[PDB]
DNA sequence: GGAGGCCAAGATCTCAATTTCGTACAAGAAATCCTTTG
DNA sequence: CCCTTCGGGAGGTGCATCCCGGTCTCGCTTGGCCTCC
RNA sequence: UUAUCGGCGAGACCGGGAUGCACCUCCCGAAGGGUCU
């Protein structure tokens, strides 16, 4: 039981990105700051440590193995559990006085739980943000606009029947009309908007009742539509992201780490090096990485760390330095004794 | 332009050159050490004091100049004991508040709807002092003619031209934060507004 | 079931261009940035995506083939939630209960929206962005002007009759003086600009407006002829742009369509737009890669290389996954 | 044997419940502007 | 020494947790009992 | 300022879990041309 440091760089290879409900607003897809609104964004470690949850999930299930139609023993109960450390069973208590020691046991037989917690018991890896080094490695990706595929395309008009012509015919008009109508609608409602800004208190309430009831018009303006619901023909907002190439600084902390439960760690590692994706919008090839990272480890009353080795993970494979990393792989991978039913 | 004081975008008076202006962080005291070169040297002001008591409405000087004990010779404060009439009208704590939402400069439509119904309350020339061309601007919106000839200071407008045009007429004068030492004469020496109505009071914006 | 990474190179055979919304301001039409304005600008994921999306939908409706007439059996809700991904009849929704377990059955029977995915559904194929290797490699292109034609060449005034003749007069005249007036208008509006809010913004309007009344006051020639083009920005040519897609847990299926659609797209190689400048042309060389997991490194499956002179594919795993997804009958797109 | 210290015991009872500064300003000059233009 | 274009359009939805556990005191005087001198 | 004088103090980790993601080609058109060993 030693303590692991993973201090590294996160390269990206493509655009890395994410959506944080909070750090999210009106204007559109937006990184959290880092502090405030123009501080330098980070990625979240949120994210990180969901992914390299869900890759370690997954190699416990291929160490366990599945049967001959492919499925894992385990319940569905322990996937969330594993995963995403949520007891839908309905129950794990945190100060159950019974569980105060219950806790080693489990951790040894589930280096999984033990390494990623769950709702009661601390998780021994704590997965950093990613910050980024310089400035300005980030900006609006992804912004475009769907368009329609016949009015772009004039070959794809030959394999629509005369009656789909038509349906075609009704759909871009009822677009156009629909879509004057709700910028009518948006003129309105954004003109008695700005007047929310220097309003009376006791008028607030009364212009957010008058914006609700606008956009309840704007919903009904589309449901009457009958063609389509959403319009086709449409700006797709950027969202912010990494630049390609931008450099994260990244920390990782295992505490307290066993053999086993740093080689599951390591092996989660290895396994996300598969699909080195971190974020969202797959679609763009968001999120691939090129990760490498230097594990220290530091015996508590001592001076200074002790470099292990170096866990680099890059397109063309994943290279593992030092002696004792190899060997926590190998305590991981040839230990039978896990039980993660628990 | 870290060290010490304020940065800010400049715009040359003359080419209209963009630039970054920065303050000298130890220029404040060599002003000082100028003063100091004179034999004797006498700073007087109107407004010099921000408070009556002459040994704690002074320091801003004090430290401005970085005038330290050796340049405190005398610190008075001499003002006449009857010198004209005053009468006094201010907006109760239950006034609405000027600023809805400062941040944005978002001025309250109650306290822009009562300053406009007391500014046509008068019936007399006056003089409007704003703080903020915006105010200035907001409030000629939002005021009318009230039977008493309206005059605007245009932001970057030389005051004197604002002040000779409403001399000959006079009535309600609006003017910004550019008058700072400079009161309308009535063309021959007598007061040409009986009530100078202070909109709000200048409070300067966070430095952050 | 593997997870494919196509890893390569674009090189860039006429300059390649893209107009992203967020990317151009009213300064002027520029490519998007790999973040602020100084980086390197990228060909966007969107436009190579979209692009081998309808180069897949075509794929899939000549699969399936027409009619005698040539008729395409899908309706155009099908044909949308194929190539554009939305449903007209708006049978479409996330997170919704009972499509539980229907993502791999429709994902075997509807390969293309497998891979593209629709809304809702999570899209197996992730397209990267064209990254420049080095430095350059982009710049204006397009530009040159409109012009009158009939001052340039004076053959055709053997071809147009004396009242056209005195039409296209006019027209040269009142021309003239619509752009002696913008010009004035345009430099009021430059100083006015200049001078420094609301009510100016809606002076401004008013002011676009009356602009936009002056070029409606104009009975034959509303539109300026003898007019600049504004250059677009492109890669130029020969630009060797990195680009990295990766099907993420790809069946034999859906990855054959992958490459069918790479082998439609390179019967014509366009990228972004600006088509009538033949803007787009790129041959592109990609190394297939697979990865299993749990393994160190990844392994090689092929190579495809993508050339006016043909496509190349090579490792007998592309191939296998091509005769996979043709010779599988078993696809319903129309659901 | 006396004279310091440590501990226990001694009557019942007093009234009361809390919440977030300030908003926008800019004059007559050595200047460096400058240096022109050439 | 020309002359700077049109506008299209701007999302649909999810879901918003559980639980601990809230202290001693003492505002004085006196004698009984313990060891100390 | 109806007197004089009097630190209220000492101890405590609040922590434990979570991928926010899922779909969109922004394209549509133009000769910048002509004058001088």
């Amino acid at each position: 039981m030693r303590t692991l440091n993973f201090n590294g760089k996160i390269s990206t290879l493509e655009p890395l990105t994410v959506t944080v409900k909070n750090a999210v607003s009106t204007s559109g897809h937006r990184l959290p700051r880092n502090g405030g609104f123009n501080a330098a964004p980070y990625f979240p470690g949120t994210s990180i440590r969901g992914t390299l949850r869900h890759a370690a999930h997954k190699v416990i299930v291929d160490r366990v193995g599945l049967n001959a139609d492919g499925k894992s023993p385990f319940d569905l109960a322990e996937h969330f559990m594993l995963a995403q450390g949520v007891d839908i069973n309905g129950e794990a208590e945190t100060f159950a006085p019974g569980e105060i020691n219950a806790g080693a046991e489990l951790r040894s037989k589930n280096p999984l739980i033990s390494l990623f917690g769950r709702w009661g018991l601390s998780g021994k890896v704590g997965i950093g943000n990613a910050i980024p080094d310089g400035d300005n490695q980030w900006g609006m990706f992804g912004g475009g606009a769907r368009s329609i595929m016949f009015q772009r395309d004039e070959s794809l008009m030959e394999f629509l029947e005369t009656d789909q012509v038509d349906r075609l015919e009704r759909l871009l008009e009822e677009q156009a009309e629909a879509s004057v109508d709700i910028s009518q609608i948006k003129t309105e409602q954004d003109a008695l908007k700005k007047a929310m800004k220097s309003a009376d208190k006791d008028t607030k309430a009364e212009l957010q009742i008058k914006v609700r009831e606008l956009d309840e018009k704007i919903q009904a303006r589309k449901d009457q539509k009958q063609e389509s619901r959403e319009s086709i023909r449409r700006p797709i907002d950027p969202y912010e992201a990494f630049i390609t190439g931008a450099e994260l600084s990244h920390r990782m902390s295992i505490k307290n780490a066993t053999d086993e439960e740093a080689g599951l760690f390591i092996s989660a590692l290895i396994r996300f090096a598969a699909e080195p994706r971190f974020g969202g919008h797959a679609n763009h090839n968001c999120g691939l990485v090129e990760a490498h990272w230097t594990v220290t480890t530091w015996k508590p009353g001592e001076l200074v760390p002790v470099t292990l080795g170096e866990i680099v993970i890059t397109p063309n494979g994943v290279e593992i330095t030092g002696d004792e990393l190899f060997a926590m792989v190998k305590a991981f991978n040839e230990n039978q004794s896990f039980d993660f039913t628990a | 332009g870290l060290s010490g004081g304020q940065k800010g975008v400049g715009v040359s008076n003359k080419r209209r050159e963009p630039a970054l202006i920065a303050v000298n962080p130890f220029i404040g005291m060599n002003v000082g050490r100028y003063c100091t070169q004179w034999r004797s040297a006498l700073l007087t002001s109107a407004t010099l004091s921000i408070t009556s008591t002459p040994e704690t409405g002074m320091e801003w000087l004090c430290k401005a100049l970085g005038l330290t004990s050796d340049t405190i010779s005398i610190r008075k404060i001499f003002s006449p004991d009857v010198y004209g009439s005053m009468k006094l009208t201010i907006a109760g704590a239950d006034f609405p508040k000027v600023f809805n939402d400062p941040k944005e400069q978002i001025f309250s439509g109650q306290w822009l709807k009562a300053v406009v119904e007391q500014l046509s309350c008068i019936q007399g020339p006056a003089l409007v002092l704003t703080a903020s061309h915006y105010e200035t601007r907001m409030i000629a919106n939002q005021l009318g003619e009230v039977s008493q000839p309206v005059y605007i200071q245009k932001a970057g407008q030389a005051l004197s031209e604002i002040i000779k045009q409403y001399q000959e007429k006079p009535g309600i004068l609006i003017s910004a934060g550019a008058s700072v030492g400079v009161s309308p004469r009535g063309e021959n020496g007598e007061q040409i507004f009986q009530d100078l109505i202070i909109t709000r009071i200048p409070f300067l914006p966070p430095d952050r």
